[PDB]
RNA sequence: GAUGUCGGCUCAUCACAUCCUGGGGCUGAAGUAGGUCCCAAGGGUAUGGCUGUUCGCCAUUUAAAGUGGUACGCGAGCUGGGUUUAGAACGUCGUGAGACAGUUCGGUCCCUAUCUGCCGUGGGCGCUGGAGAACUGAGGGGGGCUGCUCCUAGUACGAGAGGACCGGAGUGGACGCAUCACUGGUGUUCGGGUUGUCAUGCCAAUGGCACUGCCCGGUAGCUAAAUGCGGAAGAGAUAAGUGCUGAAAGCAUCUAAGCACGAAACUUGCCCCGAGAUGAGUUCUCCCUGACCCUUUAAGGGUCCUGAAGGAACGUUGAAGACGACGACGUUGAUAGGCCGGGUGUGUAAGCGCAGCGAUGCGUUGAGCUAACCGGUACUAAUGAACCGUGAGGCUUAACCU
RNA sequence: AAUUCCUUGUCGGGUAAGUUCCGACCUGCACGAAUGGCGUAAUGAUGGCCAGGCUGUCUCCACCCGAGACUCAGUGAAAUU
RNA sequence: CACAGGUGGUCAGGUAGAGAAUACCAAGGCGCUUGAGAGAACUCGGGUGAAGGAACUAGGCAAAAUGGUGCCGUAACUUC
RNA sequence: AGCCGAGUCGGCCUGCGCGGAAGAU
């Protein structure tokens, strides 16, 4: 359950630390985003010498969330904290080379491989 | 086609071999039994009567129970009717079984709902609250404008306010068939359907 | 908010007329003693159903 | 209700294994990618149980990754595989929410050796 | 909305009620029969006949439980040493409740309780 | 001898000179995408930064972020930032008291609803002997939104670059109804930990007060963030528009006589109310089968005998409820309370024994206690009776039985 | 600028986006030297602007504990017409 | 008005506590001159809240939060 | 006029009609 003003932390070597968001991408007058969906964020912190600087305006996907997925058997997964992983504004594709932290199996899309295979476990 | 007459046992859930659970509603249909027939030359329209249950012998008034009489059947705890179409025939005495729905796929199901009294307009009509400060004064969930001025000087036909919400007639349509057992006298849907534990429950195929 | 004209004696009547009392039924009378009593109540004396209960 | 308990308790398992909050637990999952089956592990402590006949529920708390997970797992789903306890604990609750502020050794639970 | 729910609040707060039902549970054993308002007397059977339930086995576990929860010792003395061996082959529905007129201060209607067998 | 004036919030209703979705003619219309005019009002039609702002500029969305009327809709519905009292200061004008559609800081928003109107809910009488049920449908309301991906197909079109109509399948946003099986919130009526002080003679064990003293968990019920379902397809008559046959006018012409197509607008199909529809409708069952007198002689009055079918009143009460109303039950009985067995929650009671100098630990022991839940059981309370409601139901004409 | 009409002047900083805020320029409609000019540590229920913590202020409301409103018995007003 | 307002001086017990603060008690004094039921909307005074955390608003208005003693350690500026 | 046999062309004056014609309970 993402909304404006949330802040996140950043789950791939881009260089970003925290981003905040800004927009909730699909349709008019949508509230909540969800793993597996994309949003648009501000950068508010970033390490020195890295591939994203402070202030930039650009588009994520969410892949850890403290409220978790269901699944068809009513069973529940959580997490501790909210992260997401930097997207190209244009092409949508991954900015980083390595991904940390575990994912979830919601990502197996024809869109989002590229991140199911760099991970280091799928939930 | 023609519906049966039911009573709400409760909710539970059924789980698929794949791991998947479906939440399911369990309807007992006890036998329903015909009471009267009525035709096109007598009354002016094709249809059956039918009862179902028991009632006990000093409850029943001698209207009731001559009218069961002539039928030649036993007294239950009410009577209910439903329209015939072309080709359909049923005669007085017979007894109709959950068997029937052994083919359908999709049903509706009909009840009356459970009863909130007296509600206001946030929870009856879902208005939205003033603000709960900045010099709100003893206005936080009251309505707000009902009109305009002088013209029409007057309020609408059909306005939403405050009143009696709840325990009314409700239909719910094309839910899933998941069981039939015709020895146990069950029948399982998908979902939930409208009223309270023990109530009465009108099924009848979709009609979409 | 107050009226702009005097109502009349004969609409205070019409809401009047939802007023008037009831009286009771009939009363019960004991199969010992004899006494009238309301129904479901005990007797002046202290019966009850033809048994003395209080003293 | 009578006709409610004979649907449900036809539905049951009858092979888990007993366990208590503090104790370690292995679950073995079903997963399914393409046209395969496999098993896949989840081990961890449990902090919550739910005793309710066929509705019955358990929690599971682990460190993945320098990340935490907590699992809420139906006990009487076919998804679930197996359960194995590997170790057992000792406390005083029955839920045991207060780990969820604690890290490393401030996080250790004690043997009961019954 | 009080759908299924139990019990009475009488214009009072939990403390009041709490006290005012000890009152009345030792009146009620120290006299076997006494007269209140009719809400009043159909609570007080919630209150009065467990511990005539309870005081049918004697053993200071016992003992000290009623008195936690009257705070009179002739009062759980006459319990154990009298009202157990009377009830001792009774299951259930030690009282009895007879409606009686209506108080001439405000009109509230009243009635008699007792033990069954005064 | 008083009609409260800007902007915001809450809640709306109408027009069409149409912003989106629907149907068309022309194009300097190859395709994709555009320009202009005609028909159409069913549904839908952004969140933020700045400023008292309505506007406006800027950031990021959407199929789209329409234009106007309603005391520039709405203060006996809310606010009080701006304007428009009394305090004080700056610049400017005046010798001065003072002044300025110039600026700056501060500055009391009253009313228990008689009548109309609107949302809900009852009492009376009527419908022509009385009573218990099931219906028909004149009429009225609710609902009607739309994105993206895939196949058809890299086909039609095009030098290339690009890239469809028509027709099928899946998955979403916003909105509406119901429900509590699952995930959770609450749960001062259930269990436990602990600080200060007072009491039960004292130890041990318990209770009162300090916001439920402060906290940690949680049953039933209620509930959204939870999970089921919905908007249609079909039919009739049409709008702009497209046509067939065919004269007036030997040719031509969609029209004058005849015949065929055509849209989210109209009438139906889906859901709910509905015979006070005074035009008061229909079907099934049940109940009542005695004697006299008077008078102004008639839809007249009275006296004995008789009191049905059913209803009401009283009591025990409900997932029904402001009060009325509605549903279940009253010994030929499970309606409520209690009682017995389970379940659920909390988490190893008290007493006694052992180890230790002691605070404490171990055994008896997953122990004791356990609300509103499930399955059972006449222990307590639902009394025999009294009360209301009658005794075969008007006149005229027609058609069949006698 | 407690002073500037034109005016949200122009340039720099802070925000994704700043008619307010901070630093400069000088074209001072209409600053200026005891109806004082320019600075200043400490003090202020004083005016303006930005951050950390924190939250039912808000997205968007849900449940509970008390006092009224509702029903019965006793007493018993007001404005207005 | 048998009115939640105003009115100078003296006396000073116990356990915690810096204390005439605050909590619970002693001597002593009181339950405040309409009651009884029920458990609707709405208003008044309070307790708790998933995920987010000023997105509210003229303005963080109101609420929430910090809070004791002993010790370690503490910047620009300054009339020292 | 179209591919044989009686009418046909267009200006003027005048009576009644048709289009031009979109609004808020
Ligand atoms: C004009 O200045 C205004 C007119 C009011 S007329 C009701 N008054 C301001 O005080």
């Amino acid at each position: 359950m993402i909304q404006e003003q949330t802040m996140l932390n950043v789950a791939d070597n881009s260089g970003a630390r925290r981003v905040m968001c800004i927009k909730v991408l699909g349709g008019s007058h949508r509230r909540y985003a969800g793993v597996g969906d994309i949003i648009k964020i501000t950068i508010k912190e970033a390490i020195p010498r890295g591939k994203v600087k402070k202030g930039d305006v650009l588009k994520a996907v969410v892949v850890r969330t403290k409220k978790g997925v269901r699944r068809p058997d009513g069973s529940v997964i959580r997490f501790d904290g909210n992260a997401c992983v930097l997207l190209n504004n244009n092409s949508e594709q991954p900015i980083g080379t390595r991904i940390f932290g575990p994912v979830t199996r919601e990502l197996r899309s024809e869109k989002f491989m590229k991140i199911i295979s760099l991970a280091p476990e799928v939930l | 086609m023609i519906g049966l007459v039911g009573k709400k046992v409760g909710m539970t859930r059924i789980f698929t071999e794949d791991g998947v659970s479906i939440p399911v509603t369990v309807i007992e249909v006890e036998a329903n039994r015909v009471t009267q027939v009525k035709d096109l030359a007598n009354d002016g329209y094709r249809a059956i009567q039918v009862t179902t249950g028991a009632k006990k012998a000093n409850r029943v008034t001698k209207p009731e129970a001559g009218h069961f009489a002539k039928a030649g059947v036993e007294a239950g705890r009410g009577l209910w009717e439903f329209r015939l179409a072309e080709g359909e025939e049923f005669t007085v005495g017979q007894s109709i079984s959950v068997e029937l729905f052994a083919d359908v796929k999709k049903v509706d199901v009909t009840g009356t709902s459970k009863g909130k009294g007296f509600a206001g307009t946030v929870k009856r009509w879902n208005f939205r609250t003033q603000d709960a400060t900045h010099g709100n004064s003893l206005s936080h969930r009251v309505p707000g404008s009902i009109g305009q001025n002088q013209t029409p000087g007057k309020v609408f036909k059909g306005k939403k306010m405050a009143g009696q919400m709840g325990n009314e007639r409700v239909t719910v349509q094309s839910l899933d068939v998941v069981r039939v057992d015709a020895e146990r006298n069950l029948l399982l849907v998908k979902g939930a359907v409208p009223g309270a534990t023990g109530s009465d429950l009108i099924v009848k195929p979709a009609v979409k | 908010a107050v009226q702009q004209n005097k109502p009349t004696r004969s609409k205070r009547g019409m809401r009047r007329s939802h007023d008037a009392l009831t009286a009771v039924t009939s009363l019960s009378v004991d199969k010992t003693s004899g006494e009238k009593h309301l129904r479901h109540h005990i007797t002046a004396d202290g019966y009850y159903r033809g048994r003395k209960v209080i003293a | 209700s009578n006709i409610i308990k004979q649907l449900e308790q036809e539905q049951m398992k009858q092979d888990v294994p007993s366990f208590r909050p503090g104790d370690t637990v292995e679950v073995k999952v079903w997963v399914v990618e393409g046209s395969k089956k496999r098993l896949q592990a989840f081990e961890g402590v449990v902090i919550a149980i739910r005793n309710r006949g066929l509705h019955s529920a358990f929690t599971v708390r682990k460190i993945s990754n320098g990340e935490g997970v907590e699992r809420v797992f139906q006990t009487h789903s076919p998804v679930v595989d197996s359960i194995s306890v590997k170790r057992r604990g000792a406390v005083r609750k029955a839920k045991l929410y207060y780990l969820r502020e604690r890290t490393g050794k401030a996080a250790r639970i004690k043997e009961r050796l019954n | 909305m009080r759908h299924r729910k139990s019990g009475r609040q009488l214009n009072r707060n939990s403390s009041h009620r709490q006290a005012m039902f000890r009152n009345m549970a030792g009146s009620l054993v120290r006299h076997e029969i006494i007269k209140t308002t009719l809400p009043k007397a159909k609570e007080l059977r919630r209150v009065v006949e467990p511990l005539i339930t309870l005081a049918k086995t004697d053993s200071v576990a016992n003992r000290r439980l009623a008195f936690a929860r009257t705070r009179d010792n002739e009062i759980v003395a006459k319990l154990f040493n009298e009202l157990g061996p009377r009830f001792a082959s009774r299951a259930g529905g030690y009282t009895r409740i007879l409606k009686c007129g209506f108080r001439a201060g405000d009109n509230a209607p009243m009635a008699y309780i007792e033990l069954v067998d005064r």
